[PDB]
């Protein structure tokens, strides 16, 4: 196996794939004028393809991923990197820099089980970015209900939808993708969600998604990501959204956020409770702690419904307001013992639900 | 803290 | 006690001054001035703020982090009104209100009274240079407690800093244009860091006062006082190599990048790399227990006898990163002697790294 490639063509692929010792190695394969680089943890897999325009020789090996990446990144801009398998070592040469890396046999590198695509669609990179960033923060962390640790991806009509929840708060975002889709839902594990996000880059390359019974695959440019799915029964966001949250409050997003952030300073460090007093065109936020310290914030808002008070975990509210990258927020209320729905006043595409505190 | 579901 | 002050006039002082009372700041209003003091019993920072608005004298202590967080959380340029009310301190700005717990000013601890014995003034930039040049070589939590800090030494008209962890050494000397007694003290590492952070890059001169057991630094509105480390420091003169007659000169960044790549395949624990120096050439090699190997060859300026020498590459990289210059001088003797490293353009800072037999 031999190839000579420009540093600039290796770097991004190496970074993407680099994200039982052999799991710490990358599989390198030179075949039909292409270098393929594969990384795996048995749960998911990233494969990058790089065209070889310079003379090359076929073959495959595996090499320590972090070391190979660090060597390549460490070389100067515009470096050419010549690679050849010699004996049980992989030689890396650029300029007068030389490196000899250990290898493990390509035959030992694990594969994911073969599977069939049942559901397929294409969508803009920007749409996937939007779907993930709108909801990611609401996924559970290390919950015994394993399926909450991931993210629901649901197709319905022509929309792709993400849902994330930890039982206390929920985020949902739906985006049109302009294709007739089957009604289908799968749960992507949190590490898979992280990877799907990482592969976007923000150019114009579209994303191609294939969904099987136990796998998801995403194709973008010369990269293929495959993950196992998570089994289990994800809650139904329609049951979490308040049935008729007809008390509507509108306020400046950053004004509201900074008021909550200040009140938070004097909330209970563990329980993080704050109280909201809603009245005609006014919101009052209060907080107190076991040390008897108190915060009070008063803001002007647009509100014409009945007066009510409601308690919330301020961290959950802040998370939502930080995820809303917008000018004005709408809060949609029911009563003191029911959830609040929060949205961008200018867009219905994402919705957030926070359960109250007694 | 109340639960959603 | 009452004062009203612009947010920004509080933020830098609060940043500088930051048993439960050690977690509080002492606030004092007296003779047109708000003074703020933080201490950990080892060292103390006092910041003064001119009061241009009406004020009432008195003193209290308030939680540092919470008070700082409230102030920084308020909008830019907000007016902050503060008054005592019972056992609480009231903080008000716009329609944001805060009531914080207090502890009595009477209980705020003082450092022991002491006399200044050695004094000098110098530009802040000179002190910053002296500390930055050597700080990275101080020990952390070593049983040899006198190494967990920095030597400050006066001799003739120069001030010198020395730092060592008992393995590698850094020394920096700067003339300060005042005749000084021959003297030296050890400043605790936390004290060095706090002193460094008090230097704001500006035109205020720094006044230093050294007592038998204390050091004090005065810049503009801030006064820092610390206990000294009561112990004996190693003599840097005995660590510098006697007559290093083999000078290698190379570009700092090229040398650093070569070492950084080679380090990837060095021993993770002991980090040994070998140098082979010949006429205008340097070769660096590294290998690890997996028998992986790195080699770097670069053009340098060198005309001495051919020799080989090993070093801890982490220590060398620390030096090269601290230097931040165009060209470096490596002053060599033989394979069984230390190396002295300098900015090729300046003898003001020098660094010593021990030889390794590889
Ligand atoms: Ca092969
Ligand atoms: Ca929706
Ligand atoms: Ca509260
Ligand atoms: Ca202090
Ligand atoms: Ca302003
Ligand atoms: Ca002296
Ligand atoms: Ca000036």
């Amino acid at each position: 196996m031999k190839f000579t490639v420009e540093r600039e063509h290796l770097l991004k692929p190496l970074q993407q794939v680099s994200g039982l010792p052999i799991l710490g190695n990358l599989l390198l394969q030179v075949a039909d004028g292409t270098l393929s680089l594969t990384g795996t943890d048995l749960e998911m897999e990233m494969v990058a393809r790089v065209a070889l325009v310079q003379p090359h020789e076929p073959g495959a090996t595996t090499v320590p991923a972090r070391k190979f990446f660090d060597i390549c990144r460490g070389l100067p801009e515009g470096a050419e990197i010549a690679v050849q398998l010699e004996g049980e070592r992989m030689l890396v040469r650029s300029g007068r820099s030389r490196f000899s890396l250990s290898t493990l046999p390509a035959a030992d590198f694990p594969n994911l089980d073969d599977w069939q695509s049942e559901v397929e669609f294409t969508l803009p990179q920007a749409t996937m970015k939007r779907l993930i960033e709108a909801t990611q923060f609401s996924m559970a962390h290390q919950d015994v209900r394993y399926y909450l640790n991931g993210m629901l991806f649901e197709t319905e009509g022509e929309e792709l939808r993400t849902v994330a929840t930890d039982g206390h708060r929920l985020a949902v975002c739906s985006m049109p993708i302009g294709q007739s889709l089957p009604s289908h839902s799968v749960i992507v594990p949190r590490k898979g969600v992280i990877e799907l996000m990482r592969m976007l880059d923000g150019g114009d390359n579209p994303l191609r998604v294939q969904i099987g019974s136990n796998n998801i695959r995403a194709h973008v440019g010369d990269f293929i990501f495959t993950s196992k799915l998570v089994d289990g029964r994800f809650p139904d966001y329609r049951r979490v959204l308040p049935k008729n949250p007809d008390k509507h409050l509108e306020a400046g997003c950053d004004l509201l956020k900074q008021a909550f952030a200040r009140a938070a300073i004097l909330s209970n460090e563990k329980f993080r409770g704050v109280r909201l007093y809603v009245s005609e065109n006014q919101l009052k936020i209060t907080a107190n702690n076991p040390e008897q310290e108190e915060a009070e914030e008063i803001l002007d808002v647009t509100y014409s419904g009945a007066e009510m008070e409601i308690g919330f975990n301020v961290s959950y509210v802040l998370d939502v307001l930080n995820a809303l990258k917008c000018e004005n927020v709408r809060m949609m209320l029911t009563d003191s013992v029911s959830s609040v729905q929060i949205e961008d006043a200018a867009s219905q595409s994402a919705a957030y639900v926070v359960m109250p505190m007694r | 803290q109340l639960d959603a579901f």
